Parts: structure tokens; sequence; C-alpha cells
RNA sequence: UUGACGAUCAUAGAGCGUUGGAACCACCUGAUCCCUUCCCGAACUCAGAAGUGAAACGACGCAUCGCCGAUGGUAGUGUGGGGUCUCCCCAUGUGAGAGUAGGUCAUCGUCAAGCU
RNA sequence: UCCUAAAGAGUAACGGAGGAGUACGAAGGUGCGCUCAGACCGGUCGGAAAUCGGUCGCAGAGUAUAAAGGCAAAAGCGCG
């Protein structure tokens, strides 16, 4: 799936998810999109379910950009090991949401096509998503 | 200094020496 | 294109987030060419007014600050990203004869029929939007008309070919580029 | 010689023919560093002591050999061997060195060797390569060995080529 | 595979702020490599320790080109 | 130029070595026409002594020999003990300490003005 | 009209354009003689102007790049208390960064030297 | 040596990443000189790239040895 093609370092810490979007909040390039309402991250595999539900609502033309990408690596220890003896293995990979940031945008379609779309990609993600126009 | 060793006693020799040695003293093109 | 405001003597970061929820207000400040800056109080119930309408960013709006008048052209909007509403205005005194800068929208306006859409099968992809302006604020461009219903399926249009009219200038001839602004393309 | 040739025919020549304000825009030829030698088969380093009598005995100055920085282009030298030679000719004895070339080096080549492959670059400087005979000043030609050759790439005082072209025309380049 | 081994924290840092009272050997700076540079009236030794010649007061004070960071000691 | 500023980036050792120690400098500055000596005082912006062909009652249409800079550094020995000075250093400013440079030199020795 | 040495380190920079000689300065002539080149009077040095302000250098103009940069708002945060408590909110003290209005073709000091 | 380490010092974990158990009689002292990598165009058999010439550079090179902090009085390079 997404995820970079070679990294400086192998694996990093947890931190935290805080503040608002800033930067992130404007849409940009098409003329409608789906910003997020909710603090949560994503893990790489619920994007491309809600990448390939906006690719077959269409069936005809538009434009998709995926604003977000994944780049922070996530651990997990296998099971029956007790704890305390390094760190566990890359599972999957994960992008950081905090309220405001825009997930997809569409454009060249109508709004009421692209309103029952965001509808579909967004039963797939864990975030309470919205819907917002362009200035 | 005095290290270049100097052959200038005959670059400074004759120039319109004939046709004889530089094969050329009425042209300066082979044609 | 009227509102009319109040003076707002107390800043800060307390007073200011008690003017939103207690009374429903909005800060702002009126900074010009020739006074001092002036903040200023408004309501969320009006602005709401002339941000819905369109052409209303590059237009001049008169503001009744107290019984004072002044013709007022709006650039910025600093607005709240989580639940989405305007925070404070930071609008422009406008003079006679300062030059002005502000941000112009686009209608792309005859596309129905285009020779790269009707032809061969067409898409049409508004790369930009908003572009700029720098005129004399006498005499206003509300917006600009492109049409790109005329020539191609595979031409790219810059910002040469479409045309600033009655004389005003575009800052990005200003400077040494020319970006592209509309495609058609074939779908997918 | 050609110093005084320049001197006194051509430097008023060129000055209206150019459209030339004052004297000092009319432009000169400074230096020769000229080349010699790429680095062919010296690993074994025995070769420069040949290549250095040569250019020794037909200059008059000597050799100043260089080595290499960071080579890479066909070899990997270990830097700082024997690869090159760089002898530069200087005012006095650079217009008597000009002299041999294109006067009497014209018979030893054969096959017009004149400007008739190259240009110049875009400051106005001209540069040539040879691998045949020149004319010798003192009778050297049956030195027998493997023949190395070597470059005479020249630098003037122009501003663009087109000033190049028209500096020394009269020492006629062939075209 | 396996790391630990960190070292021991060599109690790197400034000492003498901006109004001390100084005397002849005083330290003023441990360093590493010239954060600041010898002002006026300091030594900078072997492993650039700066230290005092002088009596008086601290002043670090910035100037010249470069905007390099001196260390001086005013007579004050 | 190209000559001007590499001679300024040769000056600035020396010259910035003699504040360090503040001493009284004597400066030079050698032109193709002639040769100019000056004594700064311990700031680096004040001059103290001067003294130079170029004054009105010394030019005599042949500055800038050997012989000419040796008069330069006899007069400049002399004003700077009128003006009290002794204990100075020699900031040659980039130039080879070899020819109308050092003969100035010497004549300020022998002047009573010592280094 | 200049020349040296500083003060201050871009609001002092870069780019473009214009402009200055016979006082200064620079290029310049020749290396015989000092002296120099891992080769070369290029650089270094010496005896020296003619010649020239072309180049270089200084001055004078342009905000085109750069660089400084408000006010207002916003982020964060010390103490006290809250709440739906992996995050925020209230009282109170504090308050950026980014961006906007706009600015900037520097300002001085010491001598010799040009009305001076 | 860096990070965890909360803008003074210090500070744990079978917490995340790397290195040493030496070299040098000049790779030390001192005086005198001198600047990088790269980009590009011209140039004999190299040739994407050797040497040479040139413009543009504005440390992106270098530092005996790991990384961090530095370096135009260059702490980098050459000669007596």
């Amino acid at each position: 799936m997404l995820q970079p093609k070679r990294t400086k370092f192998r694996k990093q810490m947890t931190g935290h998810n805080r503040g608002l979007a800033h930067r992130g909040s404007k849409v940009s390039f098409g003329e409608y999109a789906l910003k997020a309402t909710s603090r949560g991250r994503l893990t790489a595999r619920q994007i491309e379910s809600a990448r390939r539900a906006l690719t077959r609502h269409v069936k005809r033309g538009g434009k998709i950009w995926i604003r977000v990408f994944p780049d922070k690596p996530v651990t997990k220890k296998p099971l029956e090991v007790r704890m305390g003896k390094g760190k566990g293995g890359v599972e999957y990979w994960v992008a950081q949401i905090q309220p405001g940031k825009v997930l997809y945008e569409i454009e060249g379609v109508s709004e009421e096509l692209a309103r029952e779309a965001f509808a579909l990609a967004a039963a797939k993600l864990p975030l309470a998503t919205s819907f917002v126009k362009r200035t | 200094k005095a290290d270049i060793h100097p052959t200038y006693e005959a670059i400074e020799a004759t120039c319109s020496c004939g046709n004889v040695i530089k094969t050329r003293s009425t042209l300066c093109k082979p044609i | 294109f009227i509102v009319n405001a109040q003076v707002r003597s107390d800043l800060g970061k307390g007073a200011s987030r008690r003017l939103r929820r207690n009374a429903g207000l909005v800060p702002a400040v009126v900074y010009g060419g020739d006074k001092e800056p002036q903040s200023v109080t408004l309501e969320l119930r009006e602005i709401a007014k002339l941000l819905e309408n369109e052409a209303a960013f590059s237009h001049v709006i008169a503001l009744n600050v107290g019984g004072v008048k002044e013709t007022v052209l709006i650039k910025a909007l600093q607005r709240h990203p989580a639940k989405g509403f305007v925070m404070h205005a930071d609008f422009l005194r406008v003079v006679a004869d300062h030059k002005l800068t502000a941000h112009v929208p686009l209608h792309f306006i005859n596309e129905e029929v285009a020779v790269g859409v009707k032809q061969a099968g067409g898409e049409i992809s508004h790369t930009i939007s908003e572009v700029e302006v720098s005129c004399l604020p006498k005499d206003l461009p509300e917006f600009i008309e492109v049409d790109m219903a005329k020539v191609e399926l595979g031409q790219i249009v810059h910002l040469s070919d479409l045309k600033a009219p009655k004389g005003v200038e575009l800052v990005q001839l200003a400077h040494g580029n020319d970006l592209a602004v509309a495609n058609i393309h074939a779908s997918r | 010689r050609l110093k005084e040739l320049y001197r006194k025919e051509i430097a008023p020549k060129l000055k209206e023919e150019l459209q030339l304000a004052n004297v000092m825009e009319v432009p000169r030829v400074t230096k020769i560093t000229l080349n010699m030698g790429l680095g062919e088969a010296v690993g074994d380093k025995k070769i420069i002591e040949n290549a250095v009598a040569d250019l020794e005995k037909i200059t008059g100055q000597k050799p100043v050999v260089t080595y290499a920085r960071k080579s890479i282009a066909g070899f990997k030298i270990r830097e700082g061997w024997p690869i090159g030679v760089k002898v530069t000719l200087r005012s006095d004895r650079m217009y008597e060195f000009l002299d041999r070339l294109l006067s009497i080096s014209l018979p030893r080549v054969r096959d017009f060797r004149g400007l008739n492959a190259k240009s110049f670059d875009g400051r106005g400087n001209y540069s040539m390569g040879v691998k045949e005979q020149i004319i010798f000043p003192e009778i050297d030609y049956d030195k027998i060995d493997a023949l190395r050759g070597l470059d005479i790439t020249l630098t003037t005082t122009a501003r663009t080529d087109d000033e190049g072209r028209a500096l020394l025309r009269a020492f006629k380049f062939p075209f | 595979t396996r790391n630990g081994r960190d070292s021991e924290s060599k109690r790197l840092g400034v000492k003498l702020f901006g109004g001390q009272a100084v005397k002849a050997g005083n330290i003023l700076v441990r360093l590493r490599g010239t954060k600041f540079h010898a002002g006026y009236g300091v030594g900078l030794g072997k492993d650039h320790t700066l230290f005092a010649k002088v009596d008086g007061v601290v002043k670090f004070e910035t100037k010249g080109a470069f905007g390099r960071k001196y260390v001086s000691i005013v007579a004050a | 130029s190209v000559k001007k500023e590499t001679r300024l980036r040769r000056a600035r050792k020396a010259r910035l070595k003699m504040r360090e120690l503040e001493t009284v400098r004597l400066c030079v500055y050698r032109s193709s026409q002639h040769i100019y000596a000056q004594v700064i005082a311990a700031d680096g912006g004040k001059v103290l002594a001067s003294a130079s062909t170029l004054d009105k009652d010394l030019r005599e249409g042949a500055t800038g020999n050997i012989d000419a800079a040796k008069k330069v550094g006899q007069l400049v020995a002399e004003r700077a003990k009128a003006a009290g000075v002794t204990q100075v250093a020699f900031d040659r400013s980039g130039f080879k300490y070899h020819g109308r440079v050092k003969a100035l030199a010497d004549a300020a020795r022998e002047g009573g003005l010592e280094f």
C-alpha cells in the first residue's frame, strides 16, 4: 500500500496527537472535499478501502486526490511473549488525523453524485467526517 | 630562472632559409 | 453591500473569546494608507450574508464604524478550522490613489460545447482559480471570463492567453512566470 | 617578428574594423598553456621521461608534470601519479613560438589543418589538438618511439567569439 | 543487534553569567568548539576552553561580520 | 580588483593580532608612484603621526624609488618622538618585506624610534 | 574633488543604468640591475613614464531579487478550579511563528588632501 | 558520540542508532604563500566521467580515524 520507499530509520516513538489543523484544512485542488472532524489515526488499509469505494461510484470521469500519506511505522509484539526483550517488528503504517484535515478531494462531477459518494467512503473510515465546498 | 634550456639561438635563426630545408620560402600554404 | 460596526476597546485573549460566546460578535481591524489601524466589532450574523455572496470578495464595501463612513475592501479571512465559521476579519481602507491588491474569481463561461469535448472524448480540468489583480480602485474587476470552448483535445491554457480588461496587470506576469490555467485531456 | 607586425600594422587595422573607441579594447593574445598527454598506459610511469624530453626540446621551457586529483574516467589511478605536462608560453617568447605554427607547420601537415573542424567557446578562446608532426626549430623528427599527441589550447583577451575570429585573421587561419 | 552503551556526560555548559565578578583563572565556558569566541580579555585554551586573565565583569556581546559571539570581560 | 583584495586578505592576520596586544601600530601603503606611512593609536581609529611624499615641501618628481623612501621613514621617526611615541609594531600590510618597504623600516631604527 | 585607517554588520546586499581624470588611482613600458616562478616578470619585485579611464574603482540613479517589518488575531504556557477526562474548557498573568499595510539603493569617526 | 532528557548541570529501561583496545619523527613547531565540490561549453587515441582552458561558484568540498559541535587570523592545501 502507501508507504515510503526507503526510510532513514526503522522504528519510531509514539508521541501524541494534539492541536487542531490550520494547514491542511483548505480545499486546494478539487471543488468538493471530505474533511475530518474528530481526531484519530488511519492505518493505510482503510485508505484503499475508501479509495476503491469512490472510484466505482463515479465510473465515468472525475479526478481524485489523496491528501494524506502514512509515514509512521507502528510495531506489535508477537503472541505468547513476555514483556521486555526489545521492540516488536513493524506491522503496518499510520497517518495521524486531527480536526479540520481534508482527506479526499473530487472535481468534475455533480455535487449530488459526489455527496452520495463520500457517504460510501465515510463508512469505511473510523472518523466523523463532513462535506465542504471550495471558496 | 636558468632551468629553461634554450633552442632559441636556433629559433632566432634564418627565417627565409630557402625552400631546401623548410621546403617553402615562397608560400606558407601547402597548396 | 453594507456593514456597520462598533469600537471594541478591550484587547486580549480573554476579552476576545467572551465576545464570541456571550454576544455573538466577531473582532476586526481597519488599517489603511492614511491613518492608524483601528479595531472593530462586527456580528457573525451579518458577515455571514456577505461571505455567502459571490463577488463580494473583490468588491468595495461601505463600513459604518460609528457614524463614520469609509469605503473598505476585504483582504483576509481567519476562519475556525474545526467547526467552520468566521473569526476576525482584517480589512482595508481604500485610498483614491494607491494601487491595490486583491483576488478575483474566474468563471470558465463557455465550456458546454468544446471541440476537445464534442469531437474527442473530452474532459476539462480547472487547475487554478482565484487569480489575483493589480488595478486602480476606481474601476473594479468583479470577475474574469475565460472561454475554453474553442481549441483542442490536448492543449493547456496559460495565463498569457486570457485577457485582463481595461488595463489591469497580472502579478504572475510581473514575476518571471506564466502559470497554466485549464487543461483538456482524455478520460480514463 | 609577429609582435611588431601586430603592434604597428594589425593594432590600428582592427580598431576601426570592430569600430572600437580606444586602444585598450583591441584584443590581445595572452598565453599558450597548450597541453600535453592524457595518460595513455602510464600505470608504469616511465613513458613520461620520453614525453618530457619531447616538449622540452621543441619549446625551450620545462614540463611541470601533472598529477591526478580524483580519477575515474577510464581507470583507477590511485591519484598522485604523473599524467600531464602543461607548458605555459608567455609574451616575449609566445610570439616567437607562434611563428612556427601556421607558417612552416603548414607544410608538415598536408591536408589542411587550420580552422577546418573547430569552433570557439563562448568567451572567446580557441583550442585545437594535433597528432601529426609540427615544424621543429631544431632537427628532431626521427626519435623513434610511440608518438603521443598534444593540443594547442590558446587564450585571447576577447569578449565574444566573433572578435576571436578577426583576431589574427591577418595571421591567416585556414577556414 | 543489542544496543545499550551510552557515555558518561562530560558536564559541559556556561558558567559565570551576565553580570558576575571574576578573577584570573575562572573558566566561564567549557565549550565544544567555539560556540563563543575569545573576546577582549579572555583566553581560549587547548580544547577551546575560555578563561579569564584580568578582573571585572562578563559581557557576552555579538559583534562584527559573521555575527560571532564574543565573550569579553569589562573592567567595570 | 584582483590584486587589491588579496593583499587585504594577507594583511588581516597581523593587523588583528596587533589589535589584541594593544600596540601603537606603524602602517604603510605602497603605490606605483609613491609611498605613505602612518602611526595609528591603539584603537585603529586615531592617527597620531603621519608622513608622506605628497607633502607640499618634499615632492621632487622622482618619488617611488628606493632612495625616495629612505627619506620618508626618516621624517616619520621624529614626528612620533615629537609626539612621544616608542614601543611600536610594524604592519607590512601584505607587502613582501624586501624593497621599498624594508628600506623605509631601516630608516625608522636609525631615527631613534625603536621597535 | 581623493587616498589611508576605523565605527556598525544587509533597511549597509545583489542586479541594472549612468559617470569620473591628468591631482589621486589603476592599467601601462622594460627587466639591465634587487628579486621571483616544483614552467612562465601571470603572481612576487625593481627602474619608470609616455598611453588610457577601456577594463578596474568610486560616485550618481532604479525596490525588479534579497533583506528588515507593523497592528489585530491565533498557537502554546505559569498558578487556581472544571468537565463528556488517550483531549479540552473557565478565572487570571503572559503571548509567538507564519502571513498583511508598508519599508530600504545606508549612517558615522580620524588624518593627509579637493571650495574646502 | 547522538536520541530518550522536560531551552542551566544531572537523570533509568534485556529502550532506539553507531564506534574504539590505535596511528604519526612528520600527519609536530614556525615563517612564507594559496583556495573547495560541483555545473556547464572548447579541446589528440580516454570519453557518462583522466589531463588542459575557460566562465558560473558563494563550503553544497576537506578534517589520519565513529558521530556530534566547529573552522577566512581559515583548525583545509603547498614549500623552507
